């Protein structure tokens, strides 16, 4: 296995490999063939593959080399560095400038496979567009709970509209957007580490999206990169369900405004449980906390506002979470009663939604 | 804290 | 005791007397004479913090939880005016529609550093300190049971100040004149005040006052007043650190020295991290291997002209020189396999470096 290429050409691929991806799994596998260098890193839950034209001379063959050692030598090297790489008895040697290096292998053989699967569900999307969907909700989800397919992402498709849901018991986040293509009615949940690599392959070009989706595995191609991850199995809460029947007390308000002053408040609630209490009346919003110590804060906001009094407490971060992901210019929160939950959008927009349930 | 399912 | 402020008048003292049981937490607010007067302490180091008051204000004093106080304060609006008051056992802070009653404990309560007599003083430019402690810093222990390493040599000579740390591994030394007649004199500062000191030196044109005594240091700029202890024990000589006479002078480039020993490093052993350097006519090999006999090697063009030679060492001792160093040129001044070596920057002897040698 002989390989020539400009450093520019490898570092990206390196990097998108190579997080996290027992010994072979901190290796990366490098098959050379039909003038493509590929390279693959996994943990056995999922797998990252990029593809590398030869454009210089090369020879044919596979092994597998310590990821990390290998991605900061090609990245310690300087600008413009041709790197070449040749195997030679167990170890693969590096070279560029007069800088040599000689890494430790493992077979290529040794390297796990995921197991074989056919795509059942398919549809292309703008990169913007997943990260769209993702960004809105990934903040929901649970971090380690005991209802596993929680601390994952929900992926839905439904009419034409691609659905990202996330939550964990106390609040949710639910955000849908439009593909232009005809989806069977679907569901799928993937692990958080998939959502985090989903995300991590997002460059920001033009490179549109290519999902396929089967009954255990998720795949997703953009550019000359491809990620399969497993999907978790379980029974997603339905969305639906849990946004507010008729939430018909509406108030609108200054995202940083309103974001500023839960932040203030928050100084001073429970360090624990973290509980602000909201007072709405006629265009004002009276937020307070207060703690253990007996100290007190109290911010007072012009809203517009027109239905009925009242008084209902949350979580402030589970509020500001929110906040922090809209980044709005006007928020609307969507009330029910002191003991419902609250649905909070974007004043401008309904793709997104998050519904957080309040504190005694 | 109460739950939303 | 009553005030009332601009944001930013606030936020920079608070910062500072941040720096260093429940009352150790407060800072003392002190108003008096047209002053604010903050003051915070760990009972080894104190600093404090004057705030000229031009608006309306009333005698008094108490203590206040520093970081929510400091909190409160960075949470509201670029500019708002802060108006603080004690009501009870409160204090009252009020910024527009925004409130907050902070806890507060006696000022009579917060402690006092002894008081001590100044033995001997100097004025110099914050710049010069701050090139001397930067210079040094990273060389000095940590919580190493030989106390006296794990703080700074503030050394008087002449008409220069001089800087030591030292790990009892790697040393760091840096003298600069400050054209003042000055007695021969040293002492040690301990590493918490080290660094108080370093981060009170804002990078304006106020100069810097020193003043020594037998157990205690204190340094004035403008508004801020430091004052420690100093470490009560014996430092090391750094005069029998210094290679005597090394007679073998090398020159290179700096980034290009550092990304070869960052390049190399990687297939170091990493607990021990020896590197070896062959030095021959403008010309240096480094090479490194680990357990694992994976090889580094980096060839470079460097200027040399003396004896050819080997020797190794730590090349994370080494790197944490050129990183401080941040030069254009390097002089490494080597003697032999079993000596140790002096590194500098090649346009200046105001900072010197030396590192052991390893037989690797
Ligand atoms: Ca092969
Ligand atoms: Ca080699
Ligand atoms: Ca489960
Ligand atoms: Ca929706
Ligand atoms: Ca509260
Ligand atoms: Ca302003
Ligand atoms: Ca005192
Ligand atoms: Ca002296």
């Amino acid at each position: 296995m002989k390989f020539t290429v400009e450093r520019e050409h490898l570092l990206k691929p390196l990097q998108q490999v190579s997080g996290p991806l027992l010994p072979i799994l901190g290796n990366l596998l490098l098959q050379v063939a039909d003038g493509t260098l590929s390279l693959t890193g996994t943990d056995l839950e999922m797998e990252m593959v990029a593809r590398v034209a030869l454009v210089q001379p090369h020879e044919p063959g596979a092994t597998t080399v310590p990821a990390r050692k290998f991605f900061d030598i090609c990245r310690g090297l300087p600008e413009g560095a041709e790197i070449a790489v040749q195997l030679e008895g167990e170890r693969m040697l590096v070279r560029s400038g007069r800088s040599r290096f000689s890494l430790s292998t493992l077979p290529a053989a040794d390297f796990p496979n995921l197991d074989d699967w056919q795509s059942e569900v398919e549809f292309t999307l703008p990169q913007a567009t997943m990260k769209r969907l993702i960004e809105a909700t990934q903040f929901s989800m649970a971090h380690q709970d005991v209802r596993y397919y929680l601390n994952g992402m929900l992926f839905e498709t439904e009419g034409e509209e691609l659905r990202t849901v996330a939550t964990d018991g106390h609040r949710l986040a639910v955000c849908s957007m439009p593909i232009g293509q005809s989806l069977p009615s679907h569901s799928v949940i993937v692990p958080r580490k998939g959502v985090i690599e989903l995300m991590r392959m997002l460059d920001g070009g033009d490179n549109p999206l290519r999902v396929q989706i089967g009954s255990n595995n998720i795949r997703a191609h953009v550019g000359d990169f491809i990620f399969t991850s497993k999907l978790v199995d379980g029974r997603f809460p339905d969305y639906r369900r849990v946004l507010p029947k008729n939430p018909d007390k509406h108030l609108e308000a200054g995202c940083d405004l309103l974001k500023q002053a839960f932040a203030r408040a928050a100084i001073l609630s429970n360090e624990k449980f973290r509980g602000v209490r909201l007072y709405v009346s006629e265009n004002q919003l009276k937020i307070t906390a207060n703690n253990p110590e007996q100290e007190e804060a109290e911010e007072i906001l012009d809203v517009t506002y027109s239905g009925a009094e009242m008084e209902i407490g949350f979580n402030v971060s589970y509020v500001l979470d929110v906040l922090n992901a809209l980044k709005c210019e006007n928020v609307r929160m969507m009330l029910t009663d002191s003991v419902s939950s609250v649905q909070i959008e974007d004043a401008a927009s309904q793709s997104a939604a998050y519904v957080v349930m309040p504190m005694r | 804290q109460a739950d939303l399912f």
